[PDB]
RNA sequence: GUCGACGUACUUCAUAGGAUCA
RNA sequence: UUUUU
């Protein structure tokens, strides 16, 4: 638990409340959730998060398909178009699209898209009462109309991944044919449902077949019908029957935004500048130099593995290499011409 | 004046960082083992590959690419070390195998035709400046339960 | 089936003979130092009468500086201009579909896919150059 | 040593044009050097070239225009009859009329149509393409 | 002598690679 | 199964 709220920032390395720390308390939710408010005020994506928390906070509102076929699907098929790889996005779909249905219409909705009707409702009330405590501590009356919000832009899609992942940023979990393709051998023929992946700090057992994960069968990932993304999110772990542990899917992530945000974290370490053609280290000056890192993800007794290469800026602090910013390709190819010249 | 001074240091820096490059540039030139070089080929095509240096080639740059290899037939077994390779049984060996293999391959590639990044700066900027404690703390007190650089030290 | 086609012999390919121009064609004859026009009345002893397509053509402006060569031969006034009606600037493709509709072409290249993909079309005289001049494949009268 | 100039001259322009550069400087100068110059200047493979005197062989400076595919030097200077002409011609050029081979006869410098005209023949000096 | 070296003449071993499909 | 500011 401790660590838990070490990796969220909410405690130092002393176990001391940070300012974040005193901030997610002010909250009535979980430490995890905490923080993705703590992140969601940019660009306006602040009531997106709110009703991701809010469903997350209250539970799933929808049935599966073992407690219940066509009429499903169509229903998932409506929630599902904001993004194909984002179980939290179909959440966010059903609240959002149910502040659109009137008052007398909803419990029609809800029973039409097998809807649990009650949870919904916690949902709203609770949406509710983060929306006061947000623009109270901010500054407050709260008026239905507030909770309607329109479809988040394409930006904004890439912006809540993100900000999700800062609230979940210990559950990344990578498929196993990147780690151990030797191990993971995965073929065309394979079931989505059977790929499996590894999560990030889990404890290496001499067969790493023990480590394993594969996909709930709820997950939309079963019906995507291509290969699932490198790196995904996952909210908790439950043994299935067969007795295979069995992940429910959050999102994906890129490599570059997750090496950004575990980068405040205790999660990234930094390999020895690259080199070859291409990746060069320019050195603006003793204490300066722009260069290629391959950064590693996570904490030899647990999985961590090495993420896409970046550039990135070093500034020799106190003799060490510190990384002050990240880079974008085209600056840094601009700033080895800019050395050319 | 002093700051004239710091020039010589920084300077100084600059040509001795140029020197180790030098050394270790010189060092690396001489090694010429196909095996040392080939892993290190190797690589570097995956950092290139994985950090995506390379730009993507649009369908004008590959119809030129085809173009010049349906105008050259550059490779093919007609060429030079390739007949000279294959006619002399010098190709049952492997490694020479795959060499052909190789250039081959790359000849191939070339001739293949209701409604209903930007990374976040999550330093505390981006932060809701959210507003809300020591006699809180006296209360739980309630419960109850560089220095010597130059001189001695 | 083609009326010109007797079995495999086509009975239409008769002189002066029409012959389509490859790309690399001109290379060849260029590395052979071999005179396009003299080249194949020398193969044939026929007057040949060449052909060049827009596609093949595109494709040599598209070669560069280093090809200029073969772009002026190529621009030589006895090379007779066909006009494309097809949106693909590949020449292999434009070359073949033209030869499928009507048989009175020779078909000038040295590429083995295309040689290989018209020697499977029948009826379709197949002309390259090797060693120090052109060479006929499917053309009895010779 | 430096056994031929007007190879060194030849090479030095072509490079010339390889790199784009619209004019070459071309050391040492000779009479041979300035009718090769003129006979390409007359087909119109060059432009204007001067020649700098320094009391010694001289110089040359050529002005570069982009209509040199190529020019090369034939050593030995073969000895030519008319009936070994064509095949000179076959050998050295892509094509029948592409270009020129330059032969020092006894009327003179000039390209290959020049000598025929004339009737005459000689030595091999060149071509230019 | 089932001898050594050389010359000559022959035999033999090292060929599969990419894409799709099950 | 439960369940909470
Ligand atoms: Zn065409």
């Amino acid at each position: 638990a401790i660590q838990l709220l070490q990796y969220l920032g909410a405690l130092d390395n002393k176990e001391m409340i940070t300012e974040d720390g005193k901030k997610m308390s002010l909250f009535p939710l979980s430490p995890r959730f905490s923080k993705m408010l703590l992140v969601s005020d940019e660009k306006a994506c602040l009531p997106y998060i709110v009703a991701i928390v809010s469903a997350l906070s209250v539970g799933d509102p929808f049935i599966n398909e073992f407690e219940l076929r066509s009429k499903f699907y169509k229903s998932r098929s409506q929630f599902s178009k904001l993004d194909k790889f984002s179980d939290v996005f179909r959440l966010l779909s059903v609240v959002s699209a149910m502040d659109y249905v009137p008052k007398e219409q909803k419990e029609i909705f809800m029973k039409k898209n097998f809807l649990r009707g009650k949870l919904m409702e916690e949902i709203v009330k609770l949406r509710k009462q983060l929306m006061y405590i947000i623009k109270s501590n901010t500054s407050v009356v709260i008026r239905n109309e507030d909770l309607k919000s329109d479809i988040p832009s394409v930006i904004q899609i890439k912006l809540l991944k993100q900000m999700i992942c800062a609230g979940f940023v210990d559950h990344v979990a990578v498929r196993a044919d990147v780690l151990f393709p030797d191990d993971a051998k995965i073929t065309n023929r394979t079931s989505i449902i059977n790929i499996p992946y590894i999560p990030v700090l889990a404890t290496r057992t001499p067969n790493i077949e023990d480590c394993f994960v594969y996909i709930h069968p709820t997950s939309i990932l079963n019906n995507l019908g291509e290969m699932p993304p490198k790196y995904m999110l996952y909210y908790s772990l439950h043994l299935g029957g067969n007795n295979k542990t069995r992940m429910n899917t959050l999102c994906d992530i890129a490599s570059t935004p997750l090496a950004n945000i575990a980068r405040k974290g205790l999660l990234l370490t930094y390999s020895k500048p690259l080199t070859g053609q291409g990746l060069k280290t320019v050195n603006l000056s003793p204490t300066e130099r722009y260069c290629y890192v391959v950064p590693r993800f996570g904490s030899d007794l647990k999985i961590g593995w090495d993420l896409n290469p970046i550039a990135v800026h070093q500034k020799k602090q106190k003799g060490q290499w510190t990384v002050i910013k990240f880079i974008t390709r085209k600056g840094f190819q601009t700033i080895t011409g800019e050395e050319k010249e | 004046p002093e700051e004239m001074r710091k020039r010589t240091t920084e300077m100084r820096l600059m040509r001795e960082l140029m020197f180790r490059e030098e050394r270790k540039a010189r060092r690396l030139k001489k090694i010429k083992s196909k095996t040392y070089r080939k892993i290190k080929k190797k690589e570097l095509m995956k950092n290139r590959e994985l950090a995506a240096v390379s730009s993507d080639e649009d369908n004008e740059d590959h119809d030129i690419a085809r173009a010049k290899e349906r105008m050259t037939l550059k490779h093919k077994t007609n060429s030079k070390w390739a007949k000279d390779m294959i006619k002399h049984g010098m190709t049952n060996d492997a490694e020479t195998r795959e060499e052909m293999e190789e250039m081959l391959r790359q000849g191939e590639r070339l001739k293949a035709k209701n409604p209903w990044d930007l990374l976040l700066t999550a330093d505390d900027s981006t932060r809701l400046k959210i507003v809300d404690f020591k006699q809180q703390d006296v209360i739980a007190e309630a419960f109850a339960g560089l220095p010597g650089w130059g001189e001695w030290a | 089936v083609s009326s010109a086609l007797f079995f495999q012999y086509n009975q239409a390919i008769k002189p002066p003979y029409q012959v389509l121009i490859d790309t690399n064609f001109i290379n060849f004859s260029i590395q052979k130092k071999v005179d396009i026009v003299r080249g194949m009345m020398d193969c044939l002893l026929a007057k040949c009468n060449p052909l060049i397509t827009d596609c093949v053509m595109a494709e040599l402006e598209k070669l560069g500086p280093k090809y200029r060569i073969a772009l002026k031969l190529a621009r030589d006034p006895r090379i007779k201009r066909l006009s494309c009606s097809h949106k693909g600037t590949y020449a292999d493709d434009c070359l073949v579909h033209r030869v499928l509709q009507h048989k009175c072409y020779i078909v000038a290249t040295n590429d083995a896919g295309l040689k290989q993909r018209i020697r499977k079309i029948p009826g379709i005289p197949l002309m390259s150059v090797g060693g120090h001049a052109y060479v006929i494949e499917k053309l009895p009268d010779v | 040593t430096r056994s031929s100039v007007l190879a060194d001259a030849l090479n030095a322009i072509n490079n010339a044009e390889k790199t784009g550069k619209r004019q070459v400087l071309i050391r040492p100068s000779s009479k041979v050097i300035i009718k090769f110059l003129q006979v390409m200047q007359k087909h119109g493979y060059i432009g204007e070239f001067e020649y700098i005197d320094d009391h010694r062989s001289g110089k040359i400076v050529v002005q570069l225009n982009g209509r040199l595919n190529k020019c090369g030097v034939i050593s030995p200077r073969f000895n030519v009859k008319i009936g070994d002409i064509e095949k000179w011609t076959a050998n050295l050029l892509p094509a029948r009329q592409f270009g020129y081979v330059i032969l020092t006869t006894s009327a003179g410098i000039m390209d290959h149509e020049e000598a025929r005209r004339k009737h005459v023949s000689g030595k091999i000096l060149g071509f230019v393409y």
